[PDB]
RNA sequence: UAGAUAGAAAAUAGGUGCCCGUACCGCAAACCGACACAGGUAGUCAAGAUGAGAAUUCUAAGGUGAGCGAGCGAACUCUCGU
RNA sequence: UGAGUAGCGAAAGACGGGUGAGAAUCCCGUCCACCGAUUGACUAAGGUUUCCAGAGGAAGGCUCGUCCGCUCUGGGUUAGUCGGGUCCUAAGCUGAGGCCGACAGGCGUAGGCGAUGGAUAACAGGUUGAUAUUCCUGUACCACCUAUAAUCGUUUUAAUCG
RNA sequence: GAGCUGUAAGUAAGCUUUGAUCCAGAGAUUUCCGAAUGGGGAAACCCAGCAUGAGUUAUGUCAUGUUAUCGAUAUGUGAAUACAUAGCAUAUCAGAAGGCACACCCGGAGAACUGAAACAUCUUAGUACCCGGAGGAAGAGAAAGAAAAUUCGAUUCCCUUAGUAGCGGCGAGCGAAACGGGAAGAGCCCAAACCAACAAGCUUGCUUGUUGGGGUUGUAGGACACUCUAUACGGAGUUACAAAGGACGACAUUAGACGAAUCAUCUGGAAAGAUGAAUCAAAGAAGGUAAUAAUCCUGUAGUCGAAAAUGUUGUCUCUCUUGAGUGGAUCCUGAGUACGACGGAGCACGUGAAAUUCCGUCGGAAUCUGGGAGGACCAUCUCCUAAGGCUAAAUACUCUCUAGUGACCGAUAGUGAACCAGUACCGUGAGGGAAAGGUGAAAAGCACCCCGGAAGGGGAGUGAAAUAGAACCUGAAACCGUGUGCU
């Protein structure tokens, strides 16, 4: 149950690809760095991907 | 709650010779502890009873013709009496 | 007793006659244990009553609410 | 059922056809009517059963309501029942000669 | 002790004290083994003679005669004595 | 069919007297035999009315059956003190928030639950066909309540609760 | 509208024309467990607090109400730690929970046996199973569409296009779509520019945040400027498009009512059959009645009926609401988005020349002289206008109700179950899971006698029949007996 606070990024499920198109079932995880960001007005420390962070969207306080 | 403390009387070999002794057998509700019956007898039959003796009986198997049951769940009490006497009949 | 009857009585009235009515049930059902009642038709019909006395006491507090 | 307790019909069917006799007693859920000196029964009584007397009995046994007619009152003739509304009460009126069956 | 508050009671007298279980089997024909089944089932008590002894043999207290029998007394098989 | 064959599940019975339509098999009596660290007496599990009395003999009972743990009818289990609860906690279980995890959910803190252990006040005799430290008789104990109380105290308190 | 107290007989006591029983609408009561919610617990039990009341001299005892968690909304207190934030306490809430229809829908996660005559790519299959969320349907949906005509104009579904075009260890196999023909149809609201008000930063610059207005697009639309039109005239509506109500009527559903017309004889236990003579039909559906009945009964065709509740629907009421043009200066028209790389997935399409579309990671636009698409890509042209939502119908399914239907079963069939069956029985449990219908028209169910302890039988009687006497219609065969002609 980890996903991004701010976009609700998380972990897909597909394929890993052997040459010979062997398939085993694997996840993508999100790049989720715990940051202490406000909210409710209150500083709380939560899970945010670093995709939200960029260009400093997610003001972290 | 009195009369629906206590079901009816009951008439047996054993209960006679209790009832010599001053001692009265009746079915109770199977919810009712004896402090209950102790106060429903006191005031439905106007006596002063000395102490209730309570126990519990299971249910039992009975059958009749294919049909396989068994009969209600039953509390007894024996009510001891220190003054007056119950006319059952 | 039936409805109309009941409905004739005032509320104490109807709360006295249940306690009246349940005594007689009472008594009958001893005499039963005892085996000595014959009329056991009597039984039923004190248990109609009692019934029939707490639905009167049921519309009327209904209606007062 | 049309046919009621103490109506006078005739048997259409049966043993006993064209015997007139008055409905003893009807049989609602059973769809079978009794009617005096019809469909008689001899029933072996112990006189060890609580009547100190035993023995065979005869007494009428009950017979289909589809075997027994009404009887007109004007001409005593079988006839089917009808039923017309008169002051807002129903009545049971003969199909033969129109007359009110009872 | 921190706290709490005018009352505390040696005695005496009177009174109050609920629910559940309680039958019966339980080294067994009633439990676990499809059986009124030579198997299995924790703990307690456990006399006398003998003896180191809870062994041994015979008895006590108490319980039991075992849910097919009657004959005959071959082979053979089993258990046993010489 | 095999076939009236195999089997009828560790063992000591005998006779007399009853009962009955019927008796090796039921009841009673005498004698005999068997166990006796036990085939005896309790008791926890477990079972769940199988317990007692009267009646019955279809089926069940490895035969029989008048008999039975079977069938029918009606009965029988009594607690302030015994075992458990209204006390305690172990392993374990659960678990507010909390931590973690595609979902479902896992883990875990405080706190709970949980005897096989700790605490905890009644004994002897008598009594029924069937219950007894439960009923009864006698003699007790424990907790609480009400009243009257020798005495003691009477607001930093010195009686008292803690 | 006369009987009635279920099956279920019988006995007893009773009830009912002063309208029982019974049937339909509405209401009352509705123990305990169970999400189970005061706490606990081995479901259906045990143990409490608080408030009020009953009882007691008083204690014990009892009654009623209330007391879970989480969420939301308030209110009050408030740590380390100044402020105040945990935190904590209280109040309120038809807030949530849990169940189910073994169906249909959307989504998460996702096999294998199998096929490929082996097997790994592939297939089985995004199937089964598990899990979440539903709804009465769901999903989809008003073009950054399909295309290439004289274009069309949301979506969904059916036919067809086609086993085509394609995909594919180019193996096994997988497999479209547009067009055309039909069902059904309905369109809408925001974001932004800009205006007004309020609040903060106090240039008290005018920049922010909130509210109201305005505005909604490709024929580019809108702001903006200007000119007409209008204060509900009209128009629209609770199915989107804003959102609650009221009155009256109609229809329907949930009990019912009336409803045509046959007699005689023969056989027989009995007539509905046979025979003869009639009758009705908006009724000759069907079932029952002592054998096969349009006319005996219950019905059928047709016609009528609702105190009450519910549903549907119409008309008022109610509510809401301006609608169009012209102009090209300026402004606005959805950004960590589109898109790209890498790694996956999805597209009939297996990475391929791979468009179109999604996910993770990283990088990362343009702005109407813009942007997207037309299967790599570029140019040209053409068609659209993403990165925000809503939206009925046509479509799917059936636990259930009402009315029906069958060249469907007829007791080893048909449901596992015609019968007291998810029972008996089996298993620690999940779970597995039977057998078993028929007296007669009517119970008239064999009075009485005889043998026997009983069972059972022989008579007698009932009945058309007992060779219909109780798992009692018929009664085959295996199999078991008794007697007998020949041997
Ligand atoms: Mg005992
Ligand atoms: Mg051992
Ligand atoms: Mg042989
Ligand atoms: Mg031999
Ligand atoms: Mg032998
Ligand atoms: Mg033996
Ligand atoms: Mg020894
Ligand atoms: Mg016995
Ligand atoms: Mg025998
Ligand atoms: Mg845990
Ligand atoms: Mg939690
Ligand atoms: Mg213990
Ligand atoms: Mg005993
Ligand atoms: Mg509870
Ligand atoms: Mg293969
Ligand atoms: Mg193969
Ligand atoms: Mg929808
Ligand atoms: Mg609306
Ligand atoms: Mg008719
Ligand atoms: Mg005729
Ligand atoms: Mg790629
Ligand atoms: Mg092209
Ligand atoms: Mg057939
Ligand atoms: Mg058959
Ligand atoms: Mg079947
Ligand atoms: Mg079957």
């Amino acid at each position: 149950g980890k996903q991004c606070f701010v976009t609700g990024r998380k972990a897909s499920t597909g394929n890993r690809r052997s040459h010979a198109l062997n398939s085993t079932k694997r996840r993508w995880n999100a790049n989720l760095q715990k940051v202490r960001i406000l909210v409710d007005g209150k500083p709380k420390k939560v899970w945010v991907s670093a995709r939200a962070l960029k260009s400093g969207k997610v003001t972290r306080v | 709650e009195a009369r629906d403390i206590l079901k009816r009387p009951v008439i047996t070999e054993k209960s006679s010779e209790a009832m010599a002794e001053d001692k009265y057998t009746f079915d109770v509700d199977t919810r009712v502890n004896k402090t209950q019956v102790k106060m429903a007898v006191e005031e439905i039959f106007n006596v002063k009873v000395a102490s209730v003796n309570i126990m519990n009986y299971k249910p039992k198997k009975k059958r009749m013709g294919r049909y396989q049951g068994y009969t209600n769940k039953r509390r007894k009490a024996i009510v001891t009496l220190k003054e007056g006497s119950i006319d059952l009949f | 007793m039936k409805a109309k009857e009941i409905r004739d009585l005032t509320t104490s009235e109807i709360e006295e006659q249940i306690k009246s009515s349940k005594e007689e049930l009472f008594n009958l059902r001893f005499q039963l244990a005892t085996g000595q009642l014959e009329e056991t038709a009597r039984i039923r019909t004190v248990r109609k009553t009692i019934a029939r006395l707490k639905t009167v006491a049921r519309e009327r507090e209904i209606e007062q609410s | 059922m049309h046919i009621k307790k103490g109506d006078n019909v005739k048997v259409i069917a049966g043993k006993d056809k064209g015997k007139e006799g008055k409905v003893i007693a009807t049989l609602p859920k059973k769809d079978r009517v009794v009617v005096e000196g019809v469909n008689i029964m001899k029933k072996h009584q112990k006189p060890t059963q609580l009547n100190p007397e035993g023995g065979i009995l005869e007494t009428e046994a009950a017979i289909h309501v589809s075997n027994v007619q009404l009887l007109d009152p004007k001409t005593n003739e079988p006839t089917r029942v009808g039923y017309k509304f008169v002051d807002g009460k129903k009545v049971r009126i003969a199909k033969k000669s129109g007359e009110e069956i009872k």
